[PDB]
């Protein structure tokens, strides 16, 4: 916030790009990105979204769902194949992490009215098709096919495709250490939560802030603007927005009306 | 197509395959809209109706469109055929009989006799018939693919009235109706739909008033 | 091709090159797809068989298909030659006999015998028959070339039912068969197969509804 | 369009393909500047108004600027049946009226009416006064489509100043005005808008000195 | 290319540049294979053999080939003048004697002797005898530009039949050979150099049946 | 443009569309490099001075230049009318008077009048004084665009000769100058902007060898 | 340029633009190679001198090589005034006295000189002499822009002796021989030169071997 | 210039260049395209 909105201002202008990009390289709230971008003439959630897929093993289904940003696992071998085990996992999955939006592909299990009524019930929109985020397709397929490559290798030391298929995913999931970083998935995907909720910290606290009618001066002029709409009081200074210009004044050359 | 030698008579020619090539090229990368109606008339000048369809029936995508002409063109044939007496019997030797639904549609009608068509007196402008048949057709047909009514136009906050206005002559064009609906409409909805700003600027100047003084005095 | 003259004698003209840089290049761009059916019959058009073999050989790669259309032409020209009574008698100067399975195709016979063949009174629609052989070759071909069904296609919950429409129909005419049997499925699987909403929809408007009313109902 | 045979009366034709297509390309790839006043014309010599509509209706996007000539047309239509008058009573077979501010435009006249007007004696120019109206229509059009004036130039503290005077020279040929204050602009308005170092070396060299001598001085 | 007028007698005239750039374009782009082989054909109707000569040699790179057939004509002229009965002495007014091993070849004859002999009563066909060389000559060259043989083919475990099928058939084209060979491999081999599991499944379907079925069943 | 009939009489005719746009748009892609002269000159033969002008005028940008011809242009008219005593009285038809300083640009006469001037006994060829203006124009634009003059090229101490020559030579075809001193520099300059190895054998072949023996014995 | 018009006598026709640029492109975009001297003769068969000044002048870049064609030109125009001397004397009604060696060049004649000359009777083709010197300058400018002769090309041991007999024809082709001498090269240099083993295995198969066995000798 | 600079910096991150005062380093399309990509200059070395 030190002068980074005009910085925020001029890399919209010049690329438009999303506003959580603008948030997090300048250490923005949220709200002044999405104004900022809201500006732009020609413009107009990562966490909580998940990929399932299904794929053909010793004669059976297995479903695995994927998180975007972090990567997360969970797999699960279904004996026949029916939309009510796939609604089953779907509540579970809900009941066990926090899901806003689930992603699938085109098929028939997935369109049944017990999974609609599953994800009515929970509040979860779904959708299938084309995925949300324009890059990191491949990222599901490859994490599929080095599931698929290590249930094979450990299958040899386990009695059972079940025990060996969650053995597998929980060495993916923790024992596989990646590239940057190196670290777990939970470790990741903990992290990735705990960011949320201080966002969502950071939302309530703006939610404290309502209409509060400022009013404002700049460079000591005798004459006195306004109404503004107040964004921010903090660190001596206001941050306000009016007619598409978000400018930070001091507080000695602003007043504040209930 | 018929075309005419130089001083001389009506001959038959093929279609030469750029004018097709053209044609599809003109369908396939520009969406229906209008200002494709002159270009379709003005390619299709003098040509038999086989050269129509096979015109037609060339292009390739959206074939949900072809189908609904074709329709159109079928229940405007029976049209043809309830409306226009149907002369019975067999007809003197020496004249072309009345051509069917079938026959202006060239189904059923070789080249020869459309020529012979084309050459009897008086002149049979059947392939002209053909042709406003399939002009209502892709009116239809463009009136199917409107994105979007009329009525609902509104200028945003930060749109400008340049695109404002040329968007809403685009959906004027777009309407099918008649012309005195269309000057009513053009003399009272844009005004009704703008920004604030140039809504009171174009109240301050009152009816009566060319479209050009009120770009003029919206600018800024 | 053959080309008629101007109150004269009809004599040969040269293949022009665009005709066949067109057919080449339409040919090897987008597929076997349907629409390349009228397309060929644009481009060969009055026709000679030396000229229709001439534009067969002129494609590039996939030769399974040639092989396809190949076979066929020699087992419907043994067909013509069992159903066609052979020719008996002295042949007089100026006519020719019938021309052999071999001959329709082109492959022996020279571009004198074709032009004796159209001068003679009347004249014989070889030309014609190898090019409807040609034709049914070409439709049998794309039947093969369809990787779908037309019993096969779902619609999405959320899937616009313009596509949707779309691809049945691009279906329709990929598939061949009586023109009954089609307009039964194109009234029956319609409804049939869609989204429940509009299914009720089209349920509610009740069984010949045309297309459009469909189409304009399902919006939404 | 309606030109010369070899020796003979004059005919009409279709406009080819080739001119429409350019015409509409040139348009859409080259926003509204004065260059494109000169090539219209080039590209409507001896045209029948109801070619040049057809041109005209076939411009993709835009539509202010057809609502714009459309106006004009309409007045300049209204003007001359205000100063020609409608006669009134019978004409002698072989003859028609002068055509009327409906005529010109082509809304009520057909093609052989467009015919027996050009090659009647006296000749009758309504193609050419549509043409004019039509240049008038753009003359207007690219003085709205100019978004500068000529008063609000100056060359960059170091930009070169070839371009400079390029762009100035471009937006004075848009501008509408009299020759004089062309002149006094072209005398005045470049030497108070340029670098110091040259302007005052232009100011050395006194009234009347050419382009020449400036941009050789100016040089580096 | 020399042309006969219609109803009229035969005048020479240039090879239009379009037919000789579309030539070299497509023997740069498209390396010698055997379709290349009617194209030629295509493009050499009614031309003299100095023409031929010209277009040939226009060709560049690849000059091994334009040797090998630059020796073929030599000693296929040598062939003629040996074979054929070379007349000497008093020639009759009005006539001249048949082409010589060089002038078939156009390398001492003038084009005038060309345009003579194709205008003799009775004609000359010695352009077509030169023509026929060169599509020998271009046979051999397809020959020895064979990338392998034919009977080493085989069928990858990843490898689809369809383009299995279209890439043996691709090189059985490039064999010169009498068609009783060919049949006779493209019926035993085709399934011998294919995948375990579709072999198997033919040859369930039985020793020897049309394609069609033989593709379908192999389908997937 | 001015065209020659069949075997009849000289007809006017207008410019055709793909000359003008080819000229136009090779004008403007690369650069004003001298070599535009003579294209120019094989795109304007036989064109009256209107025609010259809508050519002109469809230039985008570059007005300097423009301005630069305008007013060559207008003061070689200027001279022409000061040289030229004006032929006052009764003129008679179909031979009309002497053209003016504005005639001879075609700014106020019209098609009538230039093709009573084209076709006026003795000939006038007022659109040659008005092409070779346009001459005089183009050579100073070269002028204007010449990145240097000819007095500073010297040959890099390990470019090759071939290089340097014919950027001599490509500087030189841009210099305005007498045919004399072309001369003089062509063989002064060569020889003094050279590298030792080929000056010293410059001078061993000595004065009065041509450039032909020089760079084929400085090879190497 | 010159061409006969059907059912009529020649008349002057001005030059294609597309031949023009077609010329110039192919020129400078591929090389100086000697295919390029037959395509000048395909686009240059009935030009006026004027017409070939204009092409040749119109290439952009390589200058040294326009400098070299236009001295050599001046010295056959030298060779042409001392092998005809100039005749001196009044001027035979109707016959123009033959060309001057400034006259073939066209530098210091008139287009109309040119007309007259080629539809005098007898025919005077100075035309053509112009061409041949064009095609002797082209030959001495391919001649020195070839990099390496034929006495010094050597084959590497790693590569195969396909691009090697290639590269050799193209300096063979390159240089300007007798007939009787490149036969001897392509006899004794294609063998005396190649790799050991294909040169041993050449000497056992004997002399007076065809090079289709010679290539297919030693493959890989 | 500024073509360059622009393709080296869609190329490879550069926060600061180091030129001298000529013409064409601090022309106006070098100068805007620098300050499009948000590159310190820097001048003298
Ligand atoms: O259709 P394309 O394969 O793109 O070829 C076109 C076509 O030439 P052809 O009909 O001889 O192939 C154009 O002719 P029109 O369709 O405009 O009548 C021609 O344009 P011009 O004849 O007006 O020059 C154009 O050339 P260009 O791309 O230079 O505009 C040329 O393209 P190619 O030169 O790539 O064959
Ligand atoms: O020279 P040709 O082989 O006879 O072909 C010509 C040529 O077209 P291309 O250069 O694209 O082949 C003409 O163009 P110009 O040489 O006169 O510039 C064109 O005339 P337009 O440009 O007016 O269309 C004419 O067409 P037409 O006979 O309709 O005048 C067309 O002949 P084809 O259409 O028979 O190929
Ligand atoms: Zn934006």
């Amino acid at each position: 916030f030190l002068d980074g909105i005009d910085k925020a201002q001029e890399e919209h202008e010049k690329y438009h790009s999303n506003w959580r990009a603008m948030a997090s390289d300048f250490n923005l709230p949220p709200v002044v990105a999405k104004e900022i971008v809201a500006s732009c003439d020609k413009c107009q959630c990562s966490p909580g979204i998940w990929q399932l897929n299904c794929t053909h093993l010793e004669g059976k289904v297995i479903l695995v769902a994927v998180h975007v940003a972090s990567g997360y696992i969970e797999a699960e071998v279904i004996p026949a194949e029916t939309g009510q085990e796939t609604a089953y996992f779907l509540l579970k999955l809900a009941g066990r992490w926090p899901v806003k939006t689930v992603h699938t592909n085109n098929g028939s299990n997935f369109t049944s009215t017990t999974v609609k009524a599953a994800c009515w019930w929970a509040g979860i929109k779904q959708e299938f098709g084309i995925p949300y985020n324009p890059q990191s397709q491949g990222v599901i397929e490859s994490m599929n096919k080095e599931l698929k490559k290590i249930i094979g290798q450990v299958r040899d030391q386990a009695e059972h495709l079940k025990t060996a298929v969650q053995m597998a995913v929980f060495i993916h999931n923790f024992k596989r250490k990646g590239g940057i970083g190196g670290y777990s998935a939970g470790e990741r995907i903990v992290d990735i939560i705990a960011t949320d909720i201080q966002t969502k910290e950071l939302q309530k606290q703006i939610t404290k802030i309502q209409n509060f009618r400022v009013y404002y001066r700049d460079s000591r002029d005798p004459v006195w603007k306004g109404p503004a709409k107040l964004l921010w009081k903090g660190e001596g200074a206001v941050v306000i927005q009016d007619n598409s210009d978000i400018k930070v004044v001091p507080r000695r050359k602003a007043k504040i009306i209930r | 197509p018929i075309v005419q030698n130089l001083q001389g008579q009506m001959v038959h020619q093929a279609i030469s395959p750029r004018t097709l090539n053209a044609w599809v090229k003109v369908v396939e990368e520009k969406a229906f809209s209008p200002e494709v109606i002159p270009m379709f008339s003005a390619l299709s000048e003098g040509a038999t109706p086989q050269d129509l369809n096979t015109m037609l029936n060339t292009v390739g995508g959206h074939q949900a469109a072809m189908q609904m002409l074709k329709e159109t063109i079928n229940e405007e044939a029976a049209e043809w055929d309830r409306l226009h007496p149907v002369h019975a019997g067999p007809i003197a030797p020496g004249q072309m009989r009345e051509p069917r639904g079938s026959d202006i549609a060239g189904t059923t009608s070789t080249l020869q006799e459309q020529i012979g068509w084309m050459t009897h007196n008086p002149p049979i402008p059947v392939g002209e018939i053909y042709k406003r048949w399939i002009i209502l057709g892709l009116n239809k047909i463009v009136r199917m693919y409107s994105p979007t009514s009329i009525l609902d136009i509104r200028q945003g906050p930060k749109e400008p009235f340049r695109d404002y206005v040329d968007r809403f002559y685009k959906t004027l064009r777009a309407e099918q109706a008649s012309q005195e609906v269309k000057n009513w409409m053009t003399e009272t909805l844009l005004v009704q739909n703008a920004n604030p700003d140039c809504k009171t600027i174009l109240k301050a100047l009152g009816p009566g008033a060319t479209l050009e003084e009120m770009m003029t005095a919206c600018q800024g």
